[PDB]
RNA sequence: CGAGAGGUA
């Protein structure tokens, strides 16, 4: 996560609900980037751009 | 006695500019081994 | 003219950060067949403030000689035996000397024979007592020593102590009573070394050694460890059902007592007063909204942890109910050697408050379960049900305890909670 | 209704129970992941879907109350790292102490380097000669079925004081135990040149190419690539070469690797960590023959000062070393035998004594011991347990300044 | 010299045996042979330092024998019981 | 104020394994007969080895330090001298009283994989043959090609250092505990808690007799001092039910050794050592109180 | 080194890395994920009060 | 770096010195309280 | 009170509002709790002397014990030109001139 | 059915499910499929 | 890897073991069983014999 | 000689 000025993380240093399930909220870097670098869990996916068109699908849908 | 890489060959090369194996083309060789009495303490 | 060093020099040893004077300690080398590293006694590591994990010392040698007269005249540890921050000694037992003369002094029914008394004599600069104990029962020979005159072997004969708080009474280098309280022997105003200090200052530190050997001498002839027994905290598995019962029920009044005191504001003066209301019953129906009410406000927050804490207090005191005499974590406590009570509670019976004191965009959901994970309404999920809501100060109560086990929402709380503490 | 379709989303798969009943057919395959998620078993959930269906945790809690758990997990245990899963009783542990372990303790433990180290000139190269894997077994570790997330060996450590030489949270080790092979680790450091003068001898181990042969013992002082100048030793490099590199690029610069090998035997002030953030440096050797023997025999190669637990507050080691012992001891039916230490799915602790008391020993994990210097019983018992340790890149030599 | 002789001057009938290159294993047994005698007041050993393999045995003896008697004594009794057990011991195994 | 009078009975004895009782003596002397059969009794080890040709997958170090750990038959231990005080020798090669010579040569010229074991280690005395229990110990495998030539010898040493030298393996003993029944508090006890009392034990030293419905002591010495019985009569209300105390003038030796020297003879070894010691010692003593 | 057959199993890497890094210099490179914001969001940001469509391509604010 | 404040703390304000050691300490509860193990 | 930009201090504004209440308030024990008007107000001495209660009350709350003659020292030495500069160097630059 | 499948069942599944997943993905496939995607489009 | 000789902390010579406790897997056999059968009574040499890793033959093979 | 990232107390 690139923040200026490190030093004075913030917020985005503490764990977050939304980090259920997608990165660790148990380990974390200690020292000055804590909470910066987050490591993903094991079950962890990046969803890539998709090729196919999803308009007349969901067109069809009614 | 210098050993080359994938290719099983012994250059022996001891010139400053000869540093490509002969007949393989690649430029990595491993130094041999020779037989040498050395001393461990166990 | 360079000669090497050797037995009997003085070097400034240091460890950063020098925080304080006494950081900067004179000490004669010895030199030890070891190598790649130094050895200090681990009584001296007070003054330096640091442990044995990988703490290193630089030390100064220096080589003018008149730099050297002046290293062990000012610099020594003997003209720093009084602390310039407080008045107090500076040099104190730390924890193990410490159990062991709380041991000691607290069993009072472990009797030493006449070879274990002479074996440990060895290590104490005055002579024996007499026995004390003739005879214990009525087919016992080799009359033997009592706990307490092993430790009284380690004052001057002229030396008189007298605290009343523990009840110790000290009268011609002889421990004549000493009933509980173990602050005696730690750090304080009134403390055996500090008045031992005041008494000779010739051969304190002698005496401190020559305790410290016979002390762990004696934990080796006793023996400590921790057990599971010591974390379960309790004898068989109905006390423990019992205890468990009992943390629930006063965790749940301890919760009645914050919502309680929640009241004391001026909205509520027309309730408060004794009068005629009939929505007494809306007061207590309204659980939850208690806890959005409290994790949206400072002084209401501060206010709930207090009450909290008031009535904690009466649940950290089932421990001494609950537990042991032989147990090392409580001997440990009470000793002051190493940890309290509340860590006690926590590895045993239950965490407590975990409450966090920076401003964040998420609650705690009160229950901290499954069902509380995905209630669409939780303060967890972004706002309790928007009317909406931008901050909150988490506040939460986890039952659970480290030795039974952790949710993973009660690992979050926790971790949240503890993300705050840093030295850097 | 908001839709989204594009990259950078993070997602994990999740159980649904819709079409649940479905998966009962054919009993005896292995499942593709691609199958399953052709057939609806299982489906990829975002972080704004998430919050809109009801996900049950774990699988005992669906049978319990169905029609309200549309969705299930798969593993609790999965939700942290690869680094973190890996650590038993992880949620009975304090968190600072478990963040250290899976920050810190992993990235400088010393375990499996790599099988093929000939092709590798990489500098600071540490290898065990006899990596161990843990007695206790993980879900993440038996489905990864990976045995380097492991870097260690584990010993018999004991939690008692020994004369006052492990106080402030330090660690007295068996001099025995590390003379026979036990935490001893090789250490191959490579120097590396560049030549665009070239490689010569030039006017005592070096042979007439400009680099020493194999096997010589190299010292300060010393010079371990010829160049007519030449790179010398400095005054903490040493070892024994093992092997020499010749390498060029395109643009006929021409490279030079040398690997030097020692064996780091545990030195005094070598520090060393354990599961659970537990961390600190060599105290003292003692000889076998002092240590506190038990009735069979079985001396402590560890042994660990008491006063670090009340104060670091880590529960969960000692619950470690139980089930390790429950597990390695016989039985006098081996089968249906607790061995997982899943850190959201660890055993009770009845089922721990359960375990211990059906191999022989007492419940609570402490045996009687006799001393060893005087041969006479201790009054209290001691906990003893084969715990996992680790041993740090940091040593004692190479602080000294 | 591997056992130096020095006596207490502020103790009547005390001496202090330093040995060198010794452990434990002989300490203990000497300790404990001195006190079956009925002379010996005050028997004990120490290891002050591991590096240094020395042992410090102190004898304290009543007006009646000197405390090298006495320690040859034990000494000589401890060789006897020696001598009986691998006795006791080939009498055993054949 | 004199010497005591130990017995020795023995119960059980092998090659490798021997188990006798020790009575009428003292526990200090059992301590010093263990310490000194543990660290003090010498055997002969490869301490020093000499490679010329190792082209296999593991170091030289690794393999020095592997085979430096081979047990090899000690029988003339006491009768050689160590090298420190050899005067007649110079310290390297086959000696006559210090050192003796090993060869070893392996070369796999075959497509399956070749185990070098201990088997193909020969010396020049034969009575320095190591230990064959079996495949013999695995000391490097060599796939095709990859020779090994090493020459390395053995010399005397004390098992106190790098613990190599050390013929014993765990030897332990115990005090022969004698446990006491009040027999009258048994009888208020019923047939339920009987049950609970006996799987309260973690090893079998309690068993029930059928014929006359109550408890007996079988296998006394198998009690491990493990507090458990005594724990479950105070919890069940029954405080001086069993009363378990240590014997001091017992003790049951089990010696386990790992194939030098046999039990009996590194029995009689250790105590030869510690006579010799009391000598050395009583002969410092004699010539400080004499001059 | 992608869909290798059994006979560089033998020859080449040593089975212990999946091979995410690159080769620049002799040294292994590894990006790590910059977490940016959504850009197909409708943004609110308060003080001042303002609502912000993100670009996709060409800077159309 | 070395400018400004840096400057004056790195050369007047904090200085290096000769016949200095730095090693890791451990402990040894042998030795006197006014001794050091070397 | 709401920070009076201007010349006229709170002080002052809040004797002029307790005019119609006088006697129930305790005026010879009332004082400003900040450091610095309190000398403007009162004088330096009463300044110190709440400085030094301040003090001690943060050294008490730190869990530490320091003797009386260090804070009164450190009161001293931060009040010697009459007003208690900062610790910054402006402060010292004019405790100099 | 209801909950004729059982529990132990539904675990060994998991562990499958688990393995497989491993097995299809791996540790490393965020990075390789982003850097496929920019090559081939 | 070849398997830790001498026992570190036992002392019983268990470097002869390895085959027989493979050919002992091999069969219908479990941990327990297969060292039990090789007259590991000590806890000690059977965690030595269970934690051990067969890493030679990577070796061997890369 | 500096610069950039990690780590130790
Ligand atoms: O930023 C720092 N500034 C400073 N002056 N000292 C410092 C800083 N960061 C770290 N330190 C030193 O580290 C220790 C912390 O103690 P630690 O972690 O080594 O031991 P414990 O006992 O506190 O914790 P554990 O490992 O659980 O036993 C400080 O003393 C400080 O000097
Ligand atoms: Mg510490
Ligand atoms: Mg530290
Ligand atoms: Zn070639
Ligand atoms: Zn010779």
């Amino acid at each position: 996560q690139q923040v200026l000025y490190t030093g004075k993380v913030g917020d985005a240093r503490y764990p977050h609900p939304s980090h259920w399930g997608r990165v660790c909220f148990l380990s974390t870097p200690d020292g000055e980037n804590c909470g910066l670098v987050k490591n993903m869990s094991l079950l962890g996916l990046v969803s890539t751009q998709s090729l196919e068109s999803v308009v007349e699908k969901l067109f069809a849908c009614g | 006695t210098y050993v080359c890489g994938d290719c099983g060959q012994e250059n022996t090369l001891k010139s400053g500019d000869v540093i490509q194996c002969r007949e393989c083309g690649y430029r990595i060789l491993y130094k041999k081994r020779t037989r040498r009495v050395v001393q461990y303490e166990a | 003219i360079f000669r090497s060093l050797m037995d009997g020099d003085t070097v400034l040893m240091n460890r950063p950060p020098s925080i304080h004077q006494h950081s900067l300690i004179a000490m004669t080398v010895r030199i030890l067949p070891t190598t790649s590293v130094v050895s200090l006694n681990p009584i001296c590591c007070l003054p330096f403030r640091g442990d044995f994990d990988g703490d290193c010392l630089h030390g100064y040698v220096p080589q003018s000689i008149q730099a050297k007269v002046e290293l062990d005249e000012l610099v020594a540890l003997d003209k720093q035996l009084i602390n310039r921050q407080n008045g107090r000694n500076l040099l104190s037992l730390g924890q193990d000397s410490l159990t062991a003369a709380y041991l000691v002094n607290v069993e009072k029914n472990c009797y030493l024979n006449r070879a274990q008394m002479q074996q440990l004599q060895m290590y104490c600069p005055f002579q024996l007592p007499p026995p004390a104990i003739i005879k214990a029962s009525p087919s016992s020979t080799e009359p033997q020593w009592t706990g307490m005159q092993l430790f009284g072997m380690l004052f001057p004969p002229g030396f008189d102590y007298t605290y009343p708080l523990n009840n110790v009474v000290v009268s011609n280098g002889e421990l004549l009573s000493f009933s509980e309280g173990s602050a005696w022997l730690r750090d304080g105003e009134g403390n055996f070394i500090e008045r031992l200090l005041k008494h000779d200052k010739g051969k304190v530190l002698d005496i401190i050694y020559s305790a410290q050997e016979m002390l762990s001498q004696w934990l080796l002839m006793r023996g400590l460890s921790v057990s599971l027994a010591d974390l379960y905290l309790s004898s068989d598995l109905q006390s423990r059902k019992n205890l468990t019962e009992e943390i629930s029920y006063g965790l749940r009044e301890a919760e009645q007592v914050c919502n309680k005191q929640q009241l004391m504001v001026e909205s509520w003066r027309d309730f408060l007063a004794v009068n005629g209301e009939d929505k007494e019953e809306d007061s207590v129906s309204d659980l939850a909204r208690f806890c959005y009410e409290r994790q949206k406000s400072a002084t209401l927050s501060e206010l709930a942890v207090s009450a909290f804490k008031d009535a904690y207090r009466d649940v950290q005191a089932l421990a001494y109910r609950y537990g042991d005499q032989s147990n090392s974590f409580l001997i440990m406590s009470k000793a002051g050697s190493k940890g309290n009570i509340g860590k006690l509670v926590q590895h045993s019976m239950c965490i407590g408050l975990q409450n966090s004191a920076v401003s964040l965009s998420f609650g705690f959901p009160r229950e901290l379960t499954c069902a509380a994970w995905n209630d669409p309404n939780s303060p967890l999920r972004g706002a309790k049900g928007k009317t909406t809501t931008e901050s909150y100060v988490p506040y939460g109560v986890i039952e659970n305890s480290f030795l039974t086990g952790l949710n993973p929402l009660e690992s979050f709380v926790h971790s949240v909670t503890s993300r705050d503490s840093s030295f850097s | 209704v908001r839709i989204f379709t594009d990259a950078g989303r993070l997602l994990r798969p999740l159980l649904v129970v819709e079409n649940l009943q479905k998966l009962k057919q054919e009993k005896p395959s292995q499942y593709p992941f691609d199958h399953l998620l052709d057939h609806g078993i299982l489906e990829l959930i975002g972080i704004e879907e998430e919050e809109d269906c009801n996900t049950a945790w774990g699988i005992k809690q669906l049978l319990k109350e169905p029609k309200i758990y549309t969705h299930c997990e798969l593993d609790l245990s999965f939700l942290l790292g690869v680094s973190c899963a890996v650590v038993p009783f992880a949620n009975h542990d304090h968190g600072r102490r478990v963040l250290y372990q899976s920050q810190k303790h992993c990235q400088q433990a010393i375990g499996f380097s790599s099988t093929n180290p000939n092709i590798r000139c990489d500098t600071l190269s540490q290898q065990l000669f006899y990596p161990q894997k843990p007695l206790f077994k993980t879900l993440a570790s038996e489905c990864l079925k990976k045995e380097v997330l492991f870097n260690g060996q584990n010993a018999i450590v004991a939690v008692n004081v020994h004369l006052g030489y492990n106080q402030e949270d330090s660690i007295v080790m068996n001099k025995a135990s590390l003379e026979r092979g036990m935490f001893r680790s090789e250490q191959i450091r490579s120097y590396k040149a560049e030549v665009d003068v070239q490689f010569g001898k030039t006017h005592d181990s070096l042979e007439d190419d400009g680099f020493p042969f194999i096997g010589a013992n190299m010292s300060t002082g010393d010079i371990v690539i010829g160049r007519c100048h030449s790179i010398k030793l400095k005054h903490t490099e040493r070892g024994i070469v093992q092997k020499v590199v010749l390498s060029s690029n395109d643009e006929g610069k021409n490279f030079a690797a040398v690997s030097l090998r020692q064996v780091r035997s545990p030195c005094l002030g070598d520090k060393f960590s354990s599961m659970h953030g537990q961390k600190g440096v060599l105290g003292y050797l003692e000889e076998q023959q002092n240590f506190p023997f038990t009735i069979q025999g079985i001396v402590p190669d560890i042994v660990i000062n008491p006063h670090a637990f009340p104060s670091r507050q880590t529960p969960g080691q000692l619950l470690e070393a139980a089930l390790s012992k429950g597990i390695a001891c016989p039985i006098q039916a081996y089968t249906k035998l607790t061995r997982h230490a899943t850190p959201f799915s660890t055993p009770g602790v009845t089922e721990i004594t359960e375990q211990l008391h059906r191999a022989g020993f007492s419940r609570w994990g402490n045996e009687r011991v006799y001393n060893g210097r005087s041969g006479e019983m201790m009054r209290s018992m001691i906990f003893m347990g084969p715990t996992f340790y680790q041993r740090l890149v940091h040593m004692s030599e190479d602080k000294v300044k | 010299k591997k056992v130096s002789y020095d006596r207490d001057t502020k103790i009547i009938n005390a001496a202090s045996f330093t040995v060198e290159r010794e452990d434990h294993t002989i300490g203990n047994i000497v300790r404990m042979q001195l006190h079956r005698d009925e002379n010996v007041l005050f028997a004990g050993y120490q290891l002050p330092h591991p590096l240094k393999y020395k042992i410090i045995v102190r004898i304290h003896t009543t007006s009646q024998s000197s405390p090298m008697q006495a320690y040859n004594q034990a000494i000589n009794d401890l060789d006897k019981e020696l001598d009986y057990l691998k006795n006791q011991f080939e009498a055993e195994v054949a | 104020t004199y010497q005591r009078f130990p017995k020795i009975k023995i119960r059980e004895l092998k090659d490798d394994y021997a188990k006798f009782e020790l009575r009428e003596t003292d526990v200090s002397m059992a301590n010093a007969l263990r310490r000194v059969m543990i660290s003090e009794v010498p055997t002969v080890a490869i301490d020093l080895v000499e490679i010329e040709v190792n082209s296999s997958v593991l170091n030289d170090e690794f393999i020095a330090h592997r085979l430096g750990l081979i047990p090899l038959t000690s029988e003339r231990a006491m009768s050689m001298r160590f090298s420190r005080d050899c005067d007649a020798c110079d310290g390297d090669g086959q000696c006559e009283f210090c050192s003796v010579e090993f060869r070893l040569s392996s070369k796999c010229v075959t497509d399956q994989t070749l185990d070098v074991t201990s088997r193909d280690l020969y010396s020049a005395d034969p009575t320095v043959t190591p230990v064959d229990f079996h495949k013999g110990i695995i000391i490097v495998k060599l796939r095709r090609g990859q020779e090994l030539k090493l020459r390395a010898i053995a010399r005397k040493g004390i098992g106190k250092d790098h613990a190599k030298w050390s013929p014993a393996a765990t030897v332990t003993f115990m005090y022969e505990p004698d446990i006491i029944i009040n027999e009258d508090m048994m009888d208020t006890l019923s047939d339920e808690e009987k049950i609970d009392l006996i799987e309260s034990s973690p090893t079998k030293v309690f068993g029930m007799d059928p014929v006359t419905r109550q408890v007996v002591v079988v296998d006394p010495e198998a009690y491990t001092y493990d507090e458990e019985v005594i724990k479950k009569a105070e919890a069940m209300g029954k405080p001086g039910l069993i009363e378990i105390s240590p014997k001091d003038d017992s003790f049951i030796f089990t010696v386990e050794s790992t194939g030098a020297v046999k039990a009996s003879q590194l029995v009689l070894n250790a105590i030869d050592l510690l006579k010799q010691k009391l000598d050395a010692v009583r002969l410092s003593d004699d010539t400080v109180e004499a001059d | 080194t992608s869909e290798k057959g059994k006979e560089n199993c033998k020859k080449g890497d040593c089975a212990f890395d999946q091979g995410g890094y690159f080769v620049i210099k002799g040294a292994e490179k590894v990006f790590i994920a910059q977490e940016q914001m959504c850009t197909k969001r409708l943004w609110i940001s308060n003080s001042p009060w303002t609502v912000s469509f993100r670009s996709e391509n060409k800077r159309n604010r | 770096k070395l400018c400004g404040l840096r400057f004056m703390k790195d050369v007047l304000l904090g200085k290096r010195s000769d016949h200095t050691f730095r090693t890791v300490v451990v402990g040894d509860p042998s030795l006197k309280l006014n001794e050091i193990g070397i | 009170m709401y920070g009076d930009r201007g010349k006229r201090n709170c002080w002052t504004a809040l004797l002029e509002t307790c005019l119609p209440i006088m006697d129930m308030i305790d005026w010879g024990r009332s004082h400003p709790d900040n450091i610095r008007q309190c000398c403007s107000v009162y004088g330096i001495d009463a300044g110190r002397s709440i400085f030094v209660a301040n003090l001690e009350s943060a050294v008490s709350d730190t869990g530490k014990e320091i003797l009386r003659e260090h804070l009164l020292l450190v009161a001293d030495s931060l009040s010697v030109t009459g007003e208690f500069v900062a610790l910054n160097a402006k402060g010292w630059s004019k405790q100099r001139q | 059915n209801l909950s004729e499948l059982g529990e132990g069942f539904l675990q060994s599944f998991c562990k499958k499910a688990a393995t497989s997943f491993f097995d299809k993905y791996g540790l490393i496939s965020h990075q390789l499929n982003s850097y496929n995607y920019f090559i081939e489009h | 890897m070849i398997i830790p000789v001498r026992c570190f902390t036992c002392g019983k010579v268990i470097g002869n073991k390895w085959d027989q406790y493979l050919d002992l897997l091999q069969l219908d056999y479990t941990e327990g069983d297969a060292l039990d059968a090789l007259q590991l009574v000590r806890y000690c040499c059977r965690r030595m014999l269970m934690t051990h890793v067969d890493l030679i033959e990577k070796l061997l093979n890369y």
